[PDB]
């Protein structure tokens, strides 16, 4: 047939449209990837540093407290 | 049972009515008297007593109470027995109570906490901010500072504009403090080290003095910083 | 010959991945993406919120460590 090559012209799309599912099926889950890896070992980590920063506070803010009880008993 | 007194800090005599749990628990008033009442000497017990008013009243609930905040006693309680046991007492008596001194009280107690929240006690517990923390209106925004805590870096030219960000910063998209760049070929390493280098130089052409320069670090910096404080100079590209 | 006719076989490698990774994956880049702008907006607002927290307190009791400190002046140190 003239009528065969129409087969022999799945080469577009079935190929290129597939050429696409590639940078689609790669590209896509490459950045849920990043997109989470990144996150997911950043944002709940630095919060580790909440936690620091609390300590620093109260290790260090009853640091100022103290320094009051003395001086306010010293005092008539 | 004589624990004699474990912690002898009062002189005063404590009688209590009533009591409940608060969110953990319930301390069951026996359970107070002999907590405290062990801990120290007082009495709901026969005193005549009548010589100089040392009588401290505290109290969970109220109902058959009333009575005697109907009759101008001011009730404050409990936990300051409860809280009392935590360290040493001379807890300035602190708003916890039902009794009510209003111009004469209530007033001249908020002189012993702050503007917020916390006594000047022996204030916290890393729960106890979270505790008044969860509690919020006032609050007396921005401004200028010198001297921080366990959160701060200064602005520049996400992930490591973040970094930056997710902890005391700035940012700010144009000439200023500081630059952190991203590394590497001729693209990063030198076309950001571009001419944007040199988009520097054509400052001094304008501003009439030095346009003052500032330092420049490999994104690495933030975090071999973020680590613990900050360096600089031992840091370019 | 008919065994072309045979190759519609391959419309379904598209016909299931493409159902998925423009389809699937699309979705995820944007629904669980443009969900950090939803928690941004949060770790900010609440970053923020601690912070004029943690001051106005440091800040209080320094404003107090003057005020007694300088009531030390009829019987100073």
């Amino acid at each position: 047939f003239e009528m065969a090559d129409k087969l022999y012209k799945d080469i577009c799309c079935v190929n290129d449209s597939y050429r696409n599912i590639k940078e689609s099926d790669s590209s896509n889950r490459n950045r849920v990837e990043q997109l989470a890896r990144e996150r997911e070992l950043l944002d709940k980590l630095l919060e580790t540093r909440d936690e620091r920063t609390r300590a620093m506070m109260v290790t260090l803010l009853n640091e100022k407290k103290k320094k009051i009880r003395e001086l306010h008993e010293i005092l008539r | 049972s004589n624990i004699f007194a474990g912690l002898l800090f009062y002189v005063l005599s404590d009688y209590v009515t009533e009591d409940t749990g608060i969110r953990i628990t319930r301390a069951e008033l026996e359970k107070t008297i002999v907590e405290h009442g062990g801990k120290l000497i007082y009495n709901v017990i026969l005193k005549r007593h009548s010589i100089g008013d040392v009588r401290l009243i505290s109290c969970k609930t109220t109902t058959e109470c009333k009575a005697l905040i109907d009759r101008g006693y001011d009730i404050l309680h409990p936990n300051w027995v409860l809280d009392c046991i935590a360290y040493k007492r001379l807890i300035l008596i602190e708003p916890n109570y039902c009794f009510n001194v209003s111009q004469k009280m209530r007033a001249v107690a908020e002189k012993r906490v702050d503007c917020l929240g916390d006594s000047f006690e022996n204030d916290i517990s890393e729960t106890k901010l979270s505790s008044l923390y969860k509690s919020q209106l006032s609050l007396p925004p921005m401004g200028e500072l010198e001297i921080d805590s366990e959160v701060r870096r200064f602005p520049l030219f996400i992930e490591m504009k973040i970094k930056l960000f997710g902890g005391k910063i700035t940012d700010q998209q144009s000439l200023c403090n500081l630059i952190i760049i991203p590394y590497t070929d001729p693209i990063l390493r030198k076309d950001c080290m571009n001419e944007v280098h040199e988009k520097i130089k054509e400052q001094i052409k304008a501003s009439d003095t030095i346009p003052k320069i500032a330092r420049v670090v490999a994104p690495e910096w933030v975090d071999h910083s973020i680590n613990e404080n900050c360096q600089v100079p031992e840091e370019d590209f």
